[PDB]
């Protein structure tokens, strides 16, 4: 079942429907950007649509192909955004072509927007009735000088991933630096090529036996010292 | 779209290597203490290695 | 399996150590990784025990190899009989020369037979090691028990 309130479900029974409104939120905090709020249309005052107090500005956005299924391939709906004045290209050249971000689609009925969107003022406003979905941007299939097409995907979709992440190595580590297994917290001692530096900005392990010996954590080495198992 | 500053970063050494010379390879060393004994049992000479 | 349903042993000396995968666990200790062998041949005499000093940084275990020149005993008629040789190996523990381990051999052989006994070097810092022969030196030439 869905988290649909009783009031909106009851309203979604009558013949004389209201106007469906779709609003989009592009979240880039996890990738290094900001939160952008878009709406396909504006109110009667020629103003950004106000919902839950926040404002969605008008911009041509169109999402097509939302197909949830359990078999076959995954779902890859398409989002089209007008690229005029180079606005999309500006963030694309900066945010690595909008790869890894999140998109949230909220759909609302017209009779529940804030009262400031209507000259008479809606008395039926209720800023808690909407339907929410989230997806992740996969690629920018085409961004011309007039438009831009993004492919969407489910966050939990598996593609190109293998289950047994463990890999057996001979003289190379397998985990990160200082994360969980390299319980190192002392001063910087080494760098990429195992040089005796003492600066923290250049401290990165070489993923070798010599790096471990330098950092005195050879007891936590991921590379088994077999090597000569296939020669004999 | 191709950059030109790639051959510089590509001509970089690997993860040192950490010696890994030939020295010895899997070949077992000589067996130690090669003692041989001569005994006289049942009126016959026997040798044991 | 090495033990049956009843529980009595089924195979000979078998040593098994199991470690479940968990962080900051202790490493295995039964088997060695690298060994440095030093050879210095000398004969232990009853009057003069042999002493040596051990001075190294990385100490985990120490193995002593000791040998017997011959052990067969011959009487007037010519019959061959085995004999017994006992040695005591001692190290330094808190300034005391308390016996660390013993060794006893009983078997007719006329070959230079060398055996090895290992021990766990619990005491740190350079220290001293000795062995002493308990069997008195043979007076005649019939007993050749030399260690
Ligand atoms: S190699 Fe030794 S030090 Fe470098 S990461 Fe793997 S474990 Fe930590």
């Amino acid at each position: 079942m869905q988290d649909i309130r009783q009031e909106t479900l009851n309203e979604c029974t009558r013949a004389e429907q209201s106007a469906s409104v779709v609003l989009w939120e592009i979240d880039l905090t996890e990738v290094g950007g900001e939160r952008y709020f878009f709406c396909n249309e504006q109110n009667e005052k020629g103003e950004p649509v106000t919902w839950q107090g926040r404002q969605y500005q008008p911009y041509p956005i169109q999402g097509s192909g939302f197909e949830l299924n359990g078999k076959g391939t995954s779902t890859r709906p398409t989002l089209t955004v007008s690229n005029l004045y180079g606005m999309v290209t500006g963030m694309a050249e900066d945010m690595q072509s909008l790869v890894g971000g999140t998109v949230v689609r909220r759909k609302v009925y017209a009779r529940f927007l804030d009262a400031v969107n209507f000259v008479n003022g809606n008395s039926y406003a209720d800023p808690e009735q909407e339907v929410i979905s989230r997806w992740r941007i996969e690629q920018c299939s085409e961004l011309s000088a007039v438009s831009a097409s993004f492919v969407l995907s489910t966050p939990t979709e598996t593609d190109g991933a293998v289950f047994p992440g463990r890999i057996m190595l001979a003289n190379t580590c397998t985990w990160t630096y200082r994360g969980d297994e390299c319980g190192y917290s002392g001063p910087a001692v080494a760098d990429e090529y195992d040089q005796p530096t003492s600066d923290i900005t250049k401290d990165k392990c070489s993923k070798c036996l010599s790096g471990c010996k330098f950092r005195n954590n050879v007891g936590n080495f991921g590379g088994f010292l077999s090597i000569n198992k296939l020669s004999q | 779209h191709v950059p030109e500053k790639e051959a510089i970063v590509d001509n970089g050494a690997h993860f040192d290597g950490e010696q890994s010379g030939t020295v010895n390879g899997v070949t077992p060393p000589a067996v130690q203490h090669l003692t041989a004994e001569v005994t006289a049992d049942s009126g016959e000479y026997q040798v044991l290695a | 399996p090495v033990l049956d349903t009843e529980g009595n042993t089924n195979i000979s000396g078998v040593t098994v150590v199991f470690r479940a995968g968990e962080q900051e666990q202790t490493p295995p200790e039964g088997f060695e990784s690298s060994g440095s062998e030093t050879v210095l041949g000398t004969e232990v005499k009853y009057d003069t025990p042999i002493t040596r000093t051990i001075t190294s940084a990385n100490i985990d275990r120490l193995r002593f190899t000791f040998g017997v020149q011959a052990l067969v005993e011959t009487t007037s008629k010519g019959d061959r009989n085995p004999s017994e040789v006992r040695l005591l190996v001692q190290i330094q523990r808190n300034g005391g020369w308390v016996t660390e381990k013993d060794i006893t051999i009983k078997g007719k052989t006329t070959s230079q037979y060398l055996a090895s006994v290992v021990m766990g070097n619990l005491p740190p810092r350079p220290f001293n090691i000795r062995m002493r022969r308990m069997t008195p030196d043979s007076t005649t030439d019939q007993l050749q028990n030399k260690t």
